[PDB]
Order: C-alpha cells, then structure tokens, then sequence
C-alpha cells in the first residue's frame, strides 16, 4: 500500500555534519517531509504509489529535483522533473544519488 | 545586491514546548526542546539562540507523541505512533528512522540490564515492542492480552531484566503483564479489583522497585502494589500525616526514575489539591511525609548524578501578588531546603502564571549543586533562570510569536520638526497681517533652533 | 442584522443617515454555500438586497477575495498600439470567490471561479478550471485575479491569469456605480505552469500604484520568490506578431522559471510561511514586506 | 423535457419585500435554452413603478432555487427601467451539475437620466433572458510550444 | 518605468535645459 523512498545526498568537497543540520527532503511540496542522516543518506516512509518530485532543500547548497514513480506493487524508478513533456523518461539511478551543484546564486554583482 | 543585514532582519521561533530534555553532560550548552508547532530544535543554554531545528509537517502527521534522552541521542515518537526517529544532539542530524506498527500510542520508555540501557520499549493499545538503541533494528514484539477491554498505559523497567506492561479498565480491574527482555515470553500476569481507579497514565507511578502507588479519593487513601514481590493493594490513608485531597480534583503520583537501569526512587511527590504538593518516601509497605508544600504551584526533579534534588515554585506574599515568583531546591532523601538556592523572578504580564519548569543542575566548584530552571508562562513565553543576583533571567523567548494570525504597519508619530507644520499652516487667522506675523514667527523660531 | 457604528457619535450618525444607501454588506456562509448582500438603511438596520446559492453538495468555497481599499490605480487605460487605448474594468466592488468541487477524484476534482459583483449580485464571471485541486491561492488586485492551483491530470502547478479589460470607450469616466453598468467586461485568461508548490502569495502595493506590480510567492522551501506580474499577461500571444513586438510584449511561453536570482531573501529562509503583508513604505519605490510563517522576515 | 422557474418581482416606495408573481422561465436542461412567459403591467403596477422612480427606489427580481426550498435575488434601480421602456435583460448562472446559482438584472441603457416617459411605454415589456454556464477555464498551451522548441 | 509620467525628466534632461537657459544668463555677468 504504502512505500519509502530512499536516496543518499553529497555535497562535493564539503563533509555531511557541515550541511545536514539545515537541509530537508521535500516530496511533492512538503506533502510529505524526510529529514537526513548523518551520513547524507535519508529515508521518506508512508509515500503511497503515484510519480511524485524529491527535492533535496538547503539554503546553502542546491538540489536538482528527481521525478520518482512508484507503481501499486512496489518498484520504484527515477528520471528527470520536466512538467513539459510529462510523458518523457531520462533513466536516473535509484536508490536516489542527489549530488549538488554548488551554492546557489543569491546575489547579482554590481554594474 | 550584497549589502545584506542593512534592511532585512529575521527573528527564528519555536512553537510552545510540549517535551524538553535538560539532563545532559551538562558541561554542553545544548537544550533540545519538542514544540506543539511539530518542531525539534535544540536551544542554546547560554544564549537562547537555535542551534539546529528540524520543521516536521505542520498537520496532524507531524505531532510529536513522546521524546526520551538517551546520552547525546534523542529519541522521538511522531505521526500518531507510526515514526520513531534518533537524533543526534551534536551534529543535529538523524541517526536512525524507523516506521513502527500501526496502533495507537500509549507510553515510550527505555529498557536495559547488566548495567547498561540497551533497547526501547513502545507501548501500543495492541502490543508492545521492544526495539534496539543504536540502530533501531526490532527486537521483539508481543501482544496484550486483553487488549479489547484492558487499555494500557505503563510501561516499568530496570535492571531486574524483566518489563511490566500495566492496563486497567475504567472503574474495574487493573492488570499486570511482566514479560522478558532477552526473550519476549510473557512471564507473569497478574489481576487486581478496583472499583475507585479510573486513570492510570496521570493518577499512578512506579516506585524504587515495582511499587505501583496511587491515591483514591473515595476511599480518601493510597493503593499499593510491590509488582516485584506482592498481589494486593494495600491501602494506607493519610489521616496520619494530616493529608486531604482536593474536592473534585485528580491527585497525581509523580515518581523520578534517575536511570533507566537502576532502580527508581522511594521518594515522590503527591499532587492532592491544585497549588499544594506533598514530598512523601515508600519504606518496605509504610509512607513517610517527608515535606508538605502549600500554596506551591510548580515542581520538578533532577538527578545530578547521585545528588537527587527538587525544585518547587511558589509566590512570595500570596492567586499571585505581583506575579513574583520563587524557586527553591530540596533534598529528596530529605525535606531539607537547600541554602542559597532561592532564584525570585517576575512576569510582566498581567494575567500570566508559570505553566512548566524543568531544571538543569550542576555541581558546584565548593561542592555545593547550582541549577538553572527552564519556566514556560502562560502566553508560551519561555525564562531560563541562573542563580544569579543581577542577572536573574539569562534569556527570555517570546514564542506566542509562532503563531501570527494578524498584522498591521502603523506609521510612527510626527517629529518635533514636523510638529511644527502643523501651528504655522491651520490656524486660520483673522486677516492676512495676522497669518503673516504667525508663519514669521514660526520660521523665526525655527531658525532660532 | 442590526449594524453597530464605531464610534456613534452624532455627527458619525448624521453621515450615515446621509451616506446610508451607499453602503452594502455582502456575508459568504461557506457552510451552506449562501452570498447574501444587505443594504444599509438609514436608521442602522440592513435590507437583504441580493442573494446567491453554491451547493456544497458540489462545490465548497475556500476563498473570497475582495480588492484592498487602500490601493490606487495609476493608469485607468493601457496602450494596445496604434496609439489605442484599452480600457481597465476596475470595478471597485468586486469579489473573487474560489470554490472546490466536493468530489475529490483525480478524473474528476475541479477548481471554481466566481467574479461577482458585491452591490448587485451579478456573477461577472463563471469560470472551472477541469481536473484541478486545491489548495488555491489567489491574488486579487486592482484589475487582475491571479490563482494557481494543482492540476491533476499532468501533475504540475498551475498559475491562471484573469484580466477584466473594458472596450476601447470607458463607459463613464466620471464615477463607477455597479447599479448603472449594464456592459459585461471582456475577461481575458491565460495559464502557465510553475515549478514549485507555494505556502503564501501576495502583490507589492505602494502609495500611487505607480511602480511595476510583483508578486512574493513564498514557496514550501523557504525562499520567497518575486514574480514580474507583467510575466503572468493574458496578451502574450502564442505566435508573434508586429503588434506583439510594438507593444513589447514577449510570445507565450508556458515555463515561468524560477531562478535563485530573484528570492527576495537570500538565505534568509522562512520555515512553514503562512502569510506575506506588504506596505506602501512612504517612497513610491520600496515596499515593506513582512513574511510570518514560524519564523518572521521583514 | 422544459421546467418551469418562477418568476417575482417587487417594487415598493419604503423599499420593502412584496414579491408578486411576474411569470414562469421555460428552462431546456436537455439543450440549454431559456424563454420566458410573463404578464404584462397593469395600471396600478405601472402607477407604483412610477412613484418608485420618483423615489429612486429598486426593482427587485427573486426566482426560487428549485423548481419554497429557496430564494436567489437580485435587484436594478427602478429609474433604469423605467426611463429604459422596460428594456431589461435577466441572466441565469447554473452550475456545472444544472444547479440554478444566481439570477442577474440588467437595464439596457444603464444609467438614470430623469426622462419623462408616457404611459403607453410601459405597457410591454422588453425582456431579453440569457442561461449561463461556468466557462472552461484553459490550460498551458504545451504542444505549441514543443513545436516552437523546433 | 513605462507608466510614469514624462514631465519627470533623468539628469541629462535638466543638464540641457540648464545649457540652453544659462546662454542669456552668461551675457549679464559677462560684458556681452
Ligand atoms: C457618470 O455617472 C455620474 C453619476 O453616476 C453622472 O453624473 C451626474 O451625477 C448627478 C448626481 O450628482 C446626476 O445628475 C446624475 O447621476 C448624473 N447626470 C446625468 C445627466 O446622468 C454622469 O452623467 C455619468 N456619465 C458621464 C459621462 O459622466
Ligand atoms: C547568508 O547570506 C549572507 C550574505 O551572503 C552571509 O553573510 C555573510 O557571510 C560571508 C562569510 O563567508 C561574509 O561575506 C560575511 O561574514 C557575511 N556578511 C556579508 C555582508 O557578506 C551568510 O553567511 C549566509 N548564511 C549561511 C550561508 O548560512
Ligand atoms: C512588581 O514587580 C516589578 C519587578 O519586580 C516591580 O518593578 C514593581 O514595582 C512591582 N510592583 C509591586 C506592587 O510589587
Ligand atoms: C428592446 O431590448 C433590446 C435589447 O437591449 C434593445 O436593443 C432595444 O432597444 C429595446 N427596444 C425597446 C422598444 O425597448
């Protein structure tokens, strides 16, 4: 009936206990809320079967979003977020492999 | 454009405090505190700011059920039962999550034996579950008999390695099941009558060894039980020590087991009426009225190690005077107040009274025990007081300001300057030579400024 | 149905004794679905004038929003090119009501828009948006009704643009009373897709209307979005044209990217938001902005 | 196959509730027309719609919410109508699933003016009736896009 | 700004303004 979802979040260069305090997992918009562990690792339980959208959310580094879909019987796949095309598949690995993009732009330099 | 802090300014809140854990190393300036806006954070001692916070869902999925300390790890029981959680104070990360059966939630506690805190015992209205410590793994689980009629809603446990499951029915019988750690076979079980009892999460406690205790104002007395080596409540009433309890009130038994392993304490505390308490001690099947508090509206327990003491809260000349508070320690091997352990405080509220009060306590340098105590008021404000003199309120947080319902941007009054506008231009003189000599005298002041 | 002024004074019960049938309630029982709208009398009581059913056994209301009395409206027209006007319907009494169907299937939920007129009752506008859910934010302003809400069929959030624009000729340049305009504005709609849900949404208001309008779009991680509200335009046509690029108006793209660059707050996060208040600030340039979630931002 | 909605109007000098049978709207649920029946002014009626012009009063339409289990009103001044030779237009919002929602009142011109009308204009109503449905609210057009992409 | 009025002038409107209005004003503190 109900599944979880499992993933394992990096940041390049820098070390987990520098990040996990502030981060969260986002599956559709806060529909439902994981947090992660010490080892970057996290784990969404009570997901129930349908396509939904994890996002990794921390205000100093960024996440690109994975589209999940999760069939009635339990087997779940992963592929690319794009809300044109919702019937495109770009094959992505599972258990979930969020690795960041380095610090997000803010800011906009002067001139 | 990076010239941030100039204008923006943002102020972190927690919603009011329904579980906060204070015991700690405690040379760590950490207070990790479970909210009722479904949020974990971990407070700093010192200064009061927010170490780490983790926001859960803010509907019915996200509240906190129970929360235990375990060294530097804090277990937590949320979503009505379904999801327990480890985390770690330092780090303030997860150290483990697991997904527990469906059922509702009646008690959490930790187990151990041969001197060491090994497992978690979940209690359910269907069964009880015993789960390891560091990685959260299920060791066993067994259902309850009687569970369509016995609600339980105990859980006892020390080093004896055995666990003891209590549930009563709504005046009627109460029943004792005392299973195996190592194993989970149901051990013994046990059936006593009670026509007077009605409640037992907040009307009984355990006692130093498996001493089931709690008042029944009908019989206007006191019902024990040694679930370790005895099978009826003996009854003592307390027309001996002069104690009575509050008409239409529900009296309290509250107990401090210092450590999940050993055994608990013999003395307690007797909540007979509102405002007035009753520190009493268990002695081989014979009470002892150790102090007797009137007019006292809070109190709290601490371990310090060895050095079990109390605190207690009452106003200063009166249903408060000036809303002055006073916060004194005693010894619970003995009803002797300690000296130079009174903290005075003030609300400066009008209608606000203290609600909670947990204590954190150290050992002195002249081997004397200071403590701070951690006050939540009616209006969800939160005081953490030292034993200081100057200094009486470490840090105060506002955290009624969780829950914004209305907001309004009022513009400031007029300057002195502006003020001025005002005299010159309005006052509709008679003719034009009297509006002149006016706005000349006002510029005349103003160049006189 | 007895109405209390404050304060009562005489000279205040002089000027609603003049002033009397020129003020309108209007009460939305979201229980049983009823719109009734009271006209004031002069002696303090209140005549039913209007009135108006939604079955809650089909359609719930979620949200009424009426326009800010505090906000002004700078230009009563836009230019269309050709040096042509086109004129704004802003009537100063309107409601936006935001209904959700009762049948919560993913085949069949629907989203409802009702314009209504708060004096007489007339629904300017009825609009369903089909395989749609809740929750349903929405932004009423001087002139447009912004909403988003969540289709179910692609699964994506959907933003909804509707504009009242009025023809070529105002129809009284002098006075709006929504008892003499007898001419239904021309109400034109556009969606697009947006990335991310959203926990709060409001529109940047100032003291003469002047500034460009935006809207804070406080979404579930936090970080509180600005969105041009010229972006969100019914007018973006799906195929240029040499009008499209005299006025300046860029083709329809249905992808409002959401880009780091514009979070009003850097880093600053507001954790669980809940409510975003705007005030005009004094300057015509500056909006104070104060977001009150579980943490505050201003 | 037609049902029939009632139709009241009401039009008193101290603006009260007299809502008197005005005629029957003809409702084609199975096609989505609407026509109406009615009874022509008599001279009293005329009379008071005339003094309520003089006292700017209203002009109050009710039909029920069922064809008893409710009402749905609304109103136009009477000046309107009355300077406009009875040239009304009524407008009926149903929901989706066929429920009548709101009735509307519109006066062709809008606007009161004072013009002195005779008698002989008042005795034939000009009503135009109008059934609406919520509209379709549209989508992001996606597929112009795809192909845009190219 | 599309919608602000254009009676508000930027700084190289008021520059020429005050270019082609000192021309008279120059011939008073000169000997022209
Ligand atoms: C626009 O509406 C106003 C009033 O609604 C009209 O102005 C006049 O207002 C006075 C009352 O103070 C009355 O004589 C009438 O209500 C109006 N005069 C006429 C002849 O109708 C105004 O006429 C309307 N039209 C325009 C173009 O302004
Ligand atoms: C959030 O953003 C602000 C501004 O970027 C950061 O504050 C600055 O942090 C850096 C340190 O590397 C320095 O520039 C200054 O110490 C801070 N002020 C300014 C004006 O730059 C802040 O550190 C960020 N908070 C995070 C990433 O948690
Ligand atoms: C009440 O307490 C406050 C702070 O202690 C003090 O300022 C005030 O004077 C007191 N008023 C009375 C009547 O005690
Ligand atoms: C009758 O109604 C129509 C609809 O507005 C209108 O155009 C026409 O002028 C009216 N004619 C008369 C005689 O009322």
């Amino acid at each position: 009936d109900r599944f979880k979802i499992e993933g394992r979040a990096v940041v390049p260069g820098v070390k987990p206990q520098d990040w996990i305090s502030a981060a969260r997992v986002l599956v559709d918009g806060e529909e439902h809320v994981g947090f992660l562990k010490t080892d970057g690792s996290f784990v969404v339980h009570d997901i129930p079967s349908g396509s939904y959208v994890v996002e990794v959310v921390s205000p100093a580094y960024r996440f690109d979003p994975v589209r999940v879909d999760i069939t009635s019987k339990g087997k779940m796949r992963a592929r690319y977020v794009n809300y044109i095309k919702t019937s495109e598949v770009v094959r992505l690995p599972y258990p979930l492999q969020m690795k960041s993009s380095g610090p997000p732009s803010y800011f906009i330099k002067r001139e | 454009e990076d010239q941030v802090g100039k204008f923006d300014w943002r102020q972190q809140y927690v919603g009011k405090v329904k579980f906060a854990s204070l015991e700690f190393s405690p040379g760590s300036k950490k207070l990790v505190v479970a909210t009722e806006k479904n949020v974990i954070a971990a407070l700093n001692s010192r200064t009061g700011e927010i170490l780490w916070r983790h926001v859960d869902k803010g509907t019915a999925e996200g509240a906190v059920d129970a929360m235990l300390l375990h060294g530097q790890d804090v277990i937590t029981v949320s979503n009505g039962g379904r999801i327990m959680r480890s985390w770690e104070t330092n780090i303030g990360g997860l150290n483990w999550e697991i997904t527990l059966d469906s059922g509702s939630f009646q008690a959490l506690g930790l187990v151990g034996l041969q001197e060491s805190v090994r497992y978690i015992a979940v209690l359910k209205k269907t069964t009880l579950a015993l789960h390891h410590l560091s990685s959260g793994h299920l060791k066993w689980v067994e259902h309850l008999p009687e569970s369509d009629s016995i609600h339980y809603q105990m859980v006892y446990s020390y080093g004896s390695g055995v666990v003891w499951a209590l549930g009563v029915v709504p005046f009627s019988h109460v029943n004792i099941v005392k299973f195996n750690v190592e194993d989970g076979e149901i051990v013994q079980q046990v059936r006593v009558s009670t026509p007077w009892l009605q409640h037992l999460s907040g009307a009984c406690g355990v006692v130093d060894e498996a001493v089931l205790v709690c008042p029944d104002p009908s019989s206007r007395s006191l019902q024990t039980l040694a679930l370790e080596t005895e099978w009826e409540l003996r009854q003592i009433p307390l027309q001996s020590l002069d104690l009575e309890f509050g008409s239409g009130f529900q009296p309290r038994v509250l107990p401090t087991q210092p450590n999940p392993v050993d055994a608990s304490r013999a003395q307690f505390f007797l909540h007979l009426s509102p405002s007035h308490y009753a520190l009493l001690q268990y002695h081989y099947g014979t009470l002892s009225l150790l102090k007797n508090f009137p007019q006292t509206a809070l109190v709290s327990f601490a371990t310090t190690g060895e050095k079990t003491v109390a605190a207690v809260m009452a106003c200063r000349n009166e249903a408060c005077f000036n809303q002055t508070y006073t916060i004194n320690l005693y010894l619970v091997e003995t009803g002797r107040r300690l000296l130079d352990t009174t903290i005075t405080f003030s609300l400066e509220q009008s209608g606000t009274r203290p609600e909670r009060l947990y204590i954190q306590v150290f050992l002195k340098k002249d081997d004397s025990v200071g403590y701070r105590a951690l006050v939540q008021t009616e209006d969800h404000l939160l005081l953490f007081l030292q034993q200081l003199a100057g200094k009486v309120v470490l840090w105060s947080r506002e955290e009624s300001l969780a829950e914004v319902v209305c907001l309004e941007m009022v513009d400031l009054p007029l300057t002195g300057a502006q003020a001025e506008l005002e005299g010159e231009f309005g006052k509709k003189a008679d003719g034009l030579l009297g509006m002149f000599l006016k706005r000349l005298s006002s510029q005349l002041i103003l160049l006189q400024a | 149905y007895k109405v209390t002024a404050f304060p009562a004074t005489r000279n205040v019960l002089r000027q609603l004794h003049e002033l009397a049938p020129s003020i309108f309630f209007y009460l939305v029982d979201a229980e049983q679905g009823r719109l009734c709208g009271y006209r004031l009398r002069k002696d303090l009581t209140t005549e039913l004038s209007w009135e108006l059913t939604i079955p809650p056994e089909v359609q719930r209301i979620v949200k009424v929003k009426g326009k800010r009395s505090s906000e002004h409206v700078h230009s009563q027209g836009r230019v269309m090119g050709d040096r042509s006007v086109l004129y704004k319907s802003l009537n100063p009494n309107l409601l936006a009501v935001v209904t959700e169907s009762t049948d919560a299937h993913h085949e069949r939920t629907f989203i409802g828009i009702f314009l209504i007129d708060g004096v007489t009752g007339r629904i300017i506008h009825s609009s369903v948006q089909k395989k749609a859910k809740g929750p349903v934010h929405i932004v009423h302003s001087e002139n447009w009704v912004v909403y988003q809400y969540w289709n179910t069929k692609a699964r994506r959030n959907e933003f909804t643009v509707l504009e009242l624009y009025e023809g070529t000729e105002q129809y009284n340049a002098t006075a709006f009373s929504s008892l003499d305009r007898p001419q239904l504005p021309q109400v034109l709609q556009q969606s697009y897709i947006f990335p991310s849900s959203i926990s709060a949404m409001e529109a940047t208001i100032t003291e003469r209307g002047i500034t460009s309008r935006h809207l804070l779009i406080g979404l579930p991680s936090g970080a509180i979005l600005s969105l041009p509200k010229a972006l969100l335009d019914p007018r973006r046509p799906e195929i240029p044209t040499e009008q499209s690029r005299e006025e300046n108006l860029i083709p329809y793209s249905p992808d409002v990217q959401i880009h780091a660059e514009r979070f009003i707050n850097y880093n600053q996060t507001v954790s669980r938001m809940r409510g975003i208040y705007t005030a005009p600030s004094g300057l015509e340039s500056t909006c104070l902005v104060v977001a009150y979630g579980l943490d505050i931002y201003q | 196959g037609t049902v029939g909605l009632l139709l009241e109007h009401s039009f008193e000098i101290d603006d009260s509730a007299n809502f008197r049978k005005r005629g029957s709207l003809l409702w084609n649920q199975q096609d989505g027309t609407l026509s109406l029946s009615q009874r022509q002014l008599s001279e009293e009626e005329r009379g008071r719609l005339r003094d309520v012009a003089a006292l700017n009063g209203l002009y109050r339409v009710r039909i029920p919410r069922r064809p008893a289990g409710g009402y749905v009103s609304s109103f136009v001044p009477a000046c309107s109508l009355v300077e406009s030779h009875l040239s009304d237009q009524l407008t009926l919002h149903v929901d989706v699933a066929g429920n009548v929602v709101g009735v509307s009142v519109v006066t062709h011109p809008g606007g009161c003016r004072g013009h002195e009308v005779e008698d002989v204009d008042l005795e034939l109503f000009n009503t135009s009736v109008q059934l609406q449905p919520p509209t379709t609210a549209p989508g992001p057009e996606t597929a112009a896009f795809i192909e845009r992409l190219e | 700004l599309l919608t602000l009025d254009a009676s508000w002038v930027s700084s190289a409107s008021w520059y020429f303004l005050n270019v082609f209005g000192l021309r008279s004003i120059y011939s008073l503190i000169l000997g022209q």
